[PDB]
């Protein structure tokens, strides 16, 4: 049972705010910490503040700009972090993270990737890549699906909603007019395609759109 | 049971007490203190102690006011519990030489 | 506020080889010192606590040892899964740090 | 009101005021003597009740003469104080256990 | 006695953007530091009090950070008004020092 639960994205114009959520299941005590942590693209972790949700008190980064104001809801088992006045600075994936007041992190949510900018959001679109009619198969067969056209990050894309993990690549999206870009590639024997289905599953969070789309071979 | 034993047992039970939620709050007194080292819970307990027993290495001690305020009541309560056993000792003793002496 | 200190920030080592992660407290942390994996896209994976503590879930290819200011990481015999980005991270001394990262790369 | 209660209270009293005025002067002794660090009243506050308690973690301490006079003095009056509380728990307790017996 | 660094000794940062001095301690002085300015002939006025805390009058703008050894008064966004003499002066042992300081140039 997933402890941490985070939304995957949230998308903030410069100067706006945003509350990020971190619902907790699992055993709680009295005596519980949750810690947020921010990771901005190809830097490393950056430890921003902590609460105790019992007691309501928090402490924050003083060695970082305050932007962020914590809260929790007893009730509710879920931390907030108010991160407000943004820039792309603040552009980050935010982590929270459960210590049982004994000093190390031992569960993490999934995170969730803050992109700040004014760009309005876009589903991406998804496309087939099945072979062309004159290219020989060797034991193995390489499908793919292209999710271009798509704002802001992240996507996620599996194959066989997950029962497919062998033989998967998914490329760092390219960013090009304010619309990122990237494909996934799938590798399974020549044998079982396309006689044993094969699809792809691209879910957006900041548009709430998840779709599939088949490998099926050209008509 | 007599007096003096009850409220020995008494201050024993209200000193655990004390001990724990004296850990509790050093923790939650010195978060946030820059350099404060009493902000975990197992040390904390083992700061409590080594303070109530007026031991007082200075392993570890408290930085902020309140974890100040904390260690102070701690103390006292470790001073007053241990001061009542004695108290409660030289009564059972006190007792003990009448009936020696046929009193 | 302790200053942890990862060098080399890239090791690269040989399939089935030894390989050792140095994090260097900034001053002495007893062992209030914990090791955190990243694979790619991925969120960190507490390796070792206290320094050498094993968390059970993680392969018997994990070590750490180390007191004071010298801490180490190990993993006896490197395969691919073990690609990804190694942090330390203290709790002698409020506030909680982190190091700056290391990369393994076969 | 009974003797050994009023000693005790009258000790608390005259702690506190030991703890204060040993504060103020020891701030007073300690400044001047380079690397001193009890000089500043808040911490010295703090320093003159770790030092009653006989806690004594040694996060601070004077260095001075005159420091040391004013610490020998906090001690004695912490330790006498934290003995005439015990003195008179131990004169209830007595009292308490003659008239539980019909004396 | 304790000796203050505050190293560089100028600093040219461009209007509106985020500004950081660095004060070393030659020996941990806990959070016992404080910071002044002092424009062209005006007297030393108070921003920063044991390492972290606001005083009352000075901008939000104006914040500390460091504990031990290591601390650092930052302002986020600079304007003119800014531009004066950063020192740091410790209280931590007898007798008080003070810091070189740091001429905010923009
Ligand atoms: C009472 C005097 C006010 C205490 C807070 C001083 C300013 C805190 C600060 O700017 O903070 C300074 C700095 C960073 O927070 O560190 C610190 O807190 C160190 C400062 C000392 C904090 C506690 C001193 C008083 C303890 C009295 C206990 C009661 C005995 C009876
Ligand atoms: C009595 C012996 C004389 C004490 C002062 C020694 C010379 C002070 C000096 O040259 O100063 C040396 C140096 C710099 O001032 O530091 C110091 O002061 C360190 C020297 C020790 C100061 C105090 C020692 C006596 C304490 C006795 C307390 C009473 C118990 C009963």
């Amino acid at each position: 049972q997933v402890q941490l639960q985070q939304p995957g994205a949230e998308l903030v114009k410069p100067g706006a705010s945003v509350k990020l959520s971190c619902k907790a299941s699992g055993y709680t005590f009295t005596s519980d910490w949750i810690h947020w942590v921010k990771q901005r693209p190809g830097h490393g972790l950056e430890w921003i503040g902590e609460i105790i949700p019992s007691y309501g008190r928090a402490n924050y980064n003083e060695k970082i700009q305050k932007k962020a104001t914590l809260t929790a809801d007893k009730s509710s088992s879920t931390a907030f972090m108010q991160l407000s006045s943004l820039t792309s600075e603040d552009s980050a994936v935010y982590y929270c993270a459960r210590e049982r007041g004994d000093g190390y992190f031992a569960v993490w949510g999934a995170g969730t990737t803050v992109t700040v900018s004014s760009a309005k959001t876009t589903p991406p679109s998804v496309y087939p890549l099945a072979p062309g009619s004159a290219a020989q198969t060797n034991s193995m067969v390489t499908l793919g699906c292209l999710v271009k056209g798509y704002f802001p990050e992240p996507v996620t894309v599996t194959w066989n909603s997950g029962s497919l993990s062998s033989g998967v690549h998914t490329f760092p999206a390219v960013l090009q007019s304010d619309l990122y870009t990237l494909s996934s590639s799938v590798t399974v024997p020549s044998s079982s395609w396309p006689s044993e289905t094969v699809t792809c599953n691209v879910a957006h969070p900041a548009s709430s759109t998840k779709v599939d789309k088949k490998i099926v071979p050209r008509d | 049971s007599a007096l003096h034993w009850r409220a020995a047992g008494a201050a024993t039970v209200l000193l655990v007490i004390v001990l724990l939620a004296g850990s509790y709050l050093a923790v939650l007194a010195e978060r946030g203190a820059p350099g404060a080292q009493l902000i975990t819970y197992p040390r904390a307990l083992w700061w409590s102690v080594v303070t109530a027993t007026t031991v007082g290495y200075g392993d570890l001690y408290p930085v902020t006011l309140w974890g100040r305020c904390v260690a102070v009541v701690v103390m006292v309560a470790g001073i007053t519990s241990f001061g009542l056993v004695t108290a409660a000792l030289a009564t059972w003793f006190v007792g003990r030489e009448q009936e020696r002496r046929g009193h | 506020d302790i200053l942890l200190t990862q060098s080399p920030a890239i090791l690269s080592v040989s399939p089935g080889e030894r390989v050792s992660f140095s994090c260097r407290a900034s001053q002495s942390i007893g062992t209030d010192i914990h090791w955190y994996q990243q694979r790619t896209n991925g969120s960190p994976r507490l390796l070792i606590k206290y320094a050498s503590e094993s968390i059970s879930g993680i392969p018997s290819r994990f070590s750490g040892s180390g007191s004071g200011t010298d801490f180490t990481l190990s993993i006896n015999s490197v395969e691919s899964e073990d690609i990804a980005n190694y942090y330390c991270q203290q709790s002698n001394r409020w506030p909680f740090t982190f190091g700056s990262g290391t990369k393994l790369e076969i």
